[PDB]
RNA sequence: AUACAGUGAAACUGCGAAGCUCAUUAAAUCAGUUAUCGUUUAUUUGAUAGUUACAUGGUAUAACUGUGGUAAUUCUAGAGCUAAUACAUGCAAUCUCGACCCUUUGGAAGAGAUGUAUUUAUUAG
RNA sequence: AUGGUAGGAUAGUGGCCUACCAUGGUUUCAACGGGUAACGGAGAGGGAGCCUGAGAAACGG
């Protein structure tokens, strides 16, 4: 029928979807009870043969009926023939679909856990085998973009549900498979364990040049300090024991980071004397390809709160590094160690000079302090070096920021504190602050004259800092303030030792480093975000907390000095009213608190 | 837990049997606000209690009171007890009273008789009772 | 009951006590009835347009009376505050405001000025089919509102077609108008809001003169930013 | 006014029918206030329902006509009519994902989706 | 009688009522009881039951 009949065309429509919606249900309900070799050929003919054509082209958007007839007919091996009909067009047409640019997840996802039923359905017939093979050959060439489309995670599991089951086969045996699968793989990297087990199998049978792997060394290498568990971490040594046969160049290393990783408790003499072989000779001779993995292993070890003697080895490990850096003939090679030492360490230490445990972290204040003594080559810590005055003990702040003695700790923060504006900004907020800003939220009463010395030294350190950071450094605190009520008390000290700085800072230009020439722009961020934040804060009403709050109001005056006149007026009486208005307080031990905060800020 | 004829259960709460993702029945708990913060044995608890202000159906609205525990004898409710300094002016001075309160307490709470809390108004839990144990001290 | 005594009657209309021995009852709508302003005494008590209520029955059946730009012929319709009375006639809108006595204020006002109104947003929820609505203080329900919008705040009627061409948050600054207590008819920007949950939340207000003043929050009503008033004020 | 058409008794529908005399009671009356997330609510106001038909029946009678009983009532039976806002019945659309990227507002293959009210269970919130 | 659990009634909460369970609750800080210039709330011939309505146990039936 013609376009002019419309009312006909469109209850055909509903005919056929409501029919192809009735074959769709009675083929899940009685499919596998019915035998159906008799309509096998009717059903193809007259249902199936029509829209083969188009199939690609309709059901790019979700799953259709006449789909879902394919993928039950691909799961159920009985029903294999439907595909076989007319050189495999119905499996071509699910190919196709994959095939389109425009086909969205939906639609993805049942068709390649299809894929994997015919792959882990064997079937003894010429048709299977031919089928198989165009399977496989449409999936593996487009695998890697369907992954980046797909963004729900059980769609990348049963992603490598259909590879793995290609590795199970043996289409890998053929080179082109395994290149086209190898893609997909690097793709997926650009649920673990069956990667994992996948890449064993797959570089286990078959060799690999080193051009081939060297990106898959690089990551799988940094996938050491990523992985923690036994499982994993066994798991990735049989790939470098794996990889090791592959290339020669290789198997050193793998040798060398199998008996640094040894499995459940690690071989402890084994391992020490590795660490005596690299230290003795054993650390000139080794590559940057092979300093690649040692340091995530060595950085593991460091990191682990068990074992004092696996750490002192990793932490000297590191500084044979920085030794092994010094012995270049020019910056050209050391360059990219620096280059490689910039990218892996340099982060990593800063989150552990943050870790929580004391020990874990003197072990990374020792690194860092191996690192500014020798600097021939890696000239960023110049600035504490100069701090250091040539590492000599007692001034090198190194050694007496963590000795055994408390009083030695604490001479050495506040000689920090006086010689910060000889400092380099990045370094404060990098290094210095986050190694001694622990102590200010403290618990122990040991630590506590630390803290309030250490309280006056990030005060110095807050003056000589960068705009953006010192603001960084600012939002955190404050978001201390609400998230930490037992850190609130060192939190609002520290903030008016921040405050004061700022303040200082926007009298002289009227320092902070690359502070912006335009006054305006701080200004306006102290009016929209310190004031209104800090106001409410000190105007809560919390009895159990107005003691500890109060300090707040030195922040406001110090920030409001620092605005221009006109902001000064604006904000002086709201905050001072509130100080009246605490001093209003009944409780004489709290007006006296208010009494003598309004005599600081006069 | 259920010690009773009838088995307590939290109304419109279900837990699968079949799907048996977790071991621990599916609780729900609601804060009754005020800067109230709702106990961790209400959160983690095994007890159904419908006037709890935590997992029951009560709300906690109008007057916020405080009082001294004078009597915890009775089931899941106790007695306080408010004094005050009522003014008389014929002779402009002041004279002590008192007023017992009877006020529900959640199963959640741990209350003997010395000790200080405060409670919410809320609906006609019973006869006498309108009030609900929000904060022990 | 069914009869009010001129006495009896709440204080805001400045009824005269002695003038008869009833007055009249507000009817149902959209105001309460002590704070609703019935047309026969705006129309007889203070416009003087009318001398009895038999000649407040010709005028409302002459169709002459516009309440929100819509004709009322009840004698006794609740008009209250922020309703706009149109007498095109004789060419005249009027506000209803209440002054700093506290009574109502008959208030001349623009075409403009006219055509819309301000209403408090005294709920926000959704409704049947998951269609978002507000119902502000006169009890109008409007549907499909600015997300934004929340409860407190104050939006910007169009009479016309009853729609939200702008709101106004509440927040510290903004310009209020007292509906309630003691301070009723005053005008002042919010200093603090006091939060009591569970109780009556107290609103601290300082005037142009810099007295403050504190008053329950359901007796708040923003007008506008300082300096800014959405409406003519008296 | 060739259905009737103004007015309009009766009848059927719709709305509303919500001063006196005795006793006596201490914050159980009453007055002020708070809450109803524990609630019903004519009416007023504003919103709100695309899911035989060029119009179905008496499954209907009053008023009305006519025949009678009774000492008799806002006491009555028999027979015969005729209407509804009374009584029962009841009936070829829209919106999405959208290839073709055809034209680049745009059309468009195909795939889809589509009341309300009560009760129960469950999911999100 | 004080409270808990479950049910019945109820526009609805609620010993308002019902089945089991614990002996509780106010009070010498005046509970409970008595007197009073506490005019300083009831019925429509008398008790019982029922009907309408949004609103009554109706000065209606």
């Amino acid at each position: 029928e013609s376009t002019e009949e419309v009312h006909l065309r469109k209850m055909a429509s509903n005919l056929r979807q409501q029919g192809l919606k009735c074959l769709s249900s009675v083929f899940e309900f009685v499919g596998n009870t019915f035998d159906w070799s008799t309509s096998m050929e009717d059903i193809y003919a007259v249902v199936v043969k029509p829209r083969i054509s188009h199939f690609s082209d309709e059901n790019l958007q979700q799953p259709s009926s006449l789909l879902r007839l394919f993928l039950y007919w691909a799961h159920n091996p009985s029903l294999y023939q439907f595909l076989y009909y007319d050189e495999f067009a119905t499996a071509t047409a699910l190919m196709d679909t994959i095939s389109n640019q425009h086909v969205k997840e939906a639609v993805i996802g049942p068709i390649i856990e299809a894929a994997d039923s015919i792959i882990r359905n064997p079937v003894n017939d010429d048709h299977y085998v031919d089928l198989v093979t165009l399977i496989c050959t449409s999936c593996l060439k487009i695998l890697p973009s369907l992954y980046v489309k797909l963004s729900d995670s059980n769609s990348i599991s049963t992603f490598l549900n259909l590879l793995v089951s290609i590795t199970e086969m043996g289409f890998i045996q053929d080179d082109h498979v395994r290149s086209r699968l190898i893609s997909s793989l690097i793709s997926i990297l650009k649920d673990t364990q069956k990667i994992l087990k996948i890449l064993k199998l797959i570089v286990f049978n078959y060799n690999c040049s080193w051009s081939d792997i060297e990106e898959l060394y690089t990551t799988i290498s940094s996938l050491f300090k990523t992985f923690d568990e036994r499982n994993l971490r066994v798991s990735l040594t049989e790939l470098f024991i794996e990889l090791g046969r592959k290339v020669p160049e290789l198997e050193s290393i793998s040798k060398l980071v199998a008996d640094l990783n040894s499995y459940h408790e690690y071989d402890f003499p084994r391992i020490l004397s590795t660490f005596k072989g690299l230290i003795e000779d054993g650390y000139k001779s080794y590559s940057e390809l092979e300093w690649l993995p040692l340091l995530f292993t060595f950085l593991h070890f460091i990191n682990n709160k068990e074992e004092l003697a696996l750490r002192t080895n990793a932490s000297h490990a590191i500084m044979k590094f920085i030794d092994f850096i010094n012995e270049k003939p020019n910056l050209n090679e050391a360059s990219k160690s620096i280059s490689m030492l910039k990218d892996i360490l340099l982060p990593n230490i800063r989150i552990g000079l943050r870790d929580s445990l004391e020990e874990v972290q003197s072990e990374y204040v020792s690194v860092l302090s191996y690192m500014v003594k020798n600097t021939k080559y890696f000239t960023d810590f110049e600035d504490m070096a100069i701090l250091l005055y040539n590492g000599d003990e007692e001034a090198d702040f190194f050694t007496n920021v963590n000795h055994i003695q408390l009083h030695r700790r604490q001479r050495a923060i506040k000689r920090l504190g006086e010689h910060a504006h000889q400092l380099k900004d990045n370094s404060i907020s990098h290094y210095l602050i986050p190694m001694i800003e622990h102590y200010v939220f403290s618990d122990d009463e040991r630590y506590r004259n630390i803290g309030n010395e250490t309280q006056i030294a990030i005060g110095g350190l807050a003056q000589h800092m960068s705009w953006n950071q010192y603001k960084a450094l600012l939002r955190r605190y404050i978001s201390m303030l609400k998230t930490k009520p037992n850190q609130m008390k060192q939190a609002v000290q520290l903030i008016v030792q921040l405050s004061v700085p700022l303040r200082e800072t926007l009298r002289i230009v009227r320092t902070l480093s690359k502070f912006p020439s335009n006054l305006d722009e701080p200004s306006n961020f102290i009016k929209q975000e310190l004031y209104p934040t800090l106001s409410k804060i000190l105007g809560t009403r919390d009895d159990e907390t107005i003691i500890e709050r109060m300090p707040i109001a030195e922040a406001l005056v110090n920030i409001v000095l620092g605005l221009t006149n006109d902001d000064i007026t604006n904000f002086l009486p709201s905050i001072l009213t509130n100080i009246c208005q605490v001093l209003r307080s009944k409780s004489e031990e709290l007006r006296d608190a208010v009494r003598v905060t309004l005599g600081k800020i006069s | 837990v259920q010690s009773e004829r009838a088995f307590q259960k939290q109304p419109h709460i279900f837990n699968n049997p079949k799907v048996k993702t977790s071991k621990r029945t599916k609780r729900w708990y609601k804060n009754a606000g005020l800067g109230f913060k709702t106990p961790k044995t209400a959160i983690e608890g095994s007890y159904i209690d419908k006037k709890c202000p935590f997992t029951g159906l009560v709300s906690i609205r109008g007057k916020i009171l405080t009082g001294t525990v004078v009597s915890t004898k009775m089931h899941r409710t106790i007695v306080i007890r408010r004094a005050y300094l009522h003014y008389i002016p014929k002779y402009n001075r002041y004279e002590k009273r008192h007023k017992n309160v009877p006020v529900h307490v959640s199963p959640a709470f741990r209350v003997q008789v010395g000790d200080i809390v405060t409670v919410g108004q809320c609906r006609p839990i019973s006869k006498t009772v309108r009030f609900n144990v929000v904060k022990v001290s | 009951k069914k009869h009010l005594k001129r006495l009896a009657a709440p204080h805001h209309w400045l009824l005269d006590k002695l003038s008869g021995c009833y007055a009249p009852r507000p009817s149902a709508g959209p105001h309460k009835l002590r704070e609703s302003l019935p047309l026969i005494v705006f129309l007889r008590n203070r416009l003087k347009y009318a001398l009895n209520g038999r000649e407040v029955k010709a005028i409302l059946m002459q169709r002459h009376v516009k309440v929100d730009g819509k004709v009322r012929t009840d004698t006794t319709y609740p008009a209250g505050f922020m309703d706009v009375i149109t007498l095109d006639a004789t060419n005249e809108n009027f506000r209803l405001v209440y002054d700093v006595k506290g009574r109502f204020a008959v208030h001349r006002i623009t075409d403009e000025e006219a055509s819309y109104k301000l209403g408090k947003v005294k709920k926000v929820q959704l409704g049947k089919k998951g269609v978002p609505y507000v119902v502000t203080h006169d009890g109008r329900t409007i549907r499909y509102p600015d997300p934004n919008i929340k409860v407190n705040d104050t939006v910007k009627i169009d009479l016309a077609s009853g729609k939200i061409t702008d709101f106004i948050k509440f927040d510290a600054g903004k310009l209020v108008y007292v509906t309630g207590g003691r301070n009723l008819g005053r005008i002042g920007t919010i200093v603090h809001k006091e939060r009591h949950d569970g109780g009556f939340d107290l609103v601290h207000i300082k005037d142009s003169l810099d007295n403050t003043f504190v008053t329950r929050l359901n007796n708040v009503f923003v007008i506008g930013e300082q300096g800014k008033p959405y409406i003519s004020l008296p």
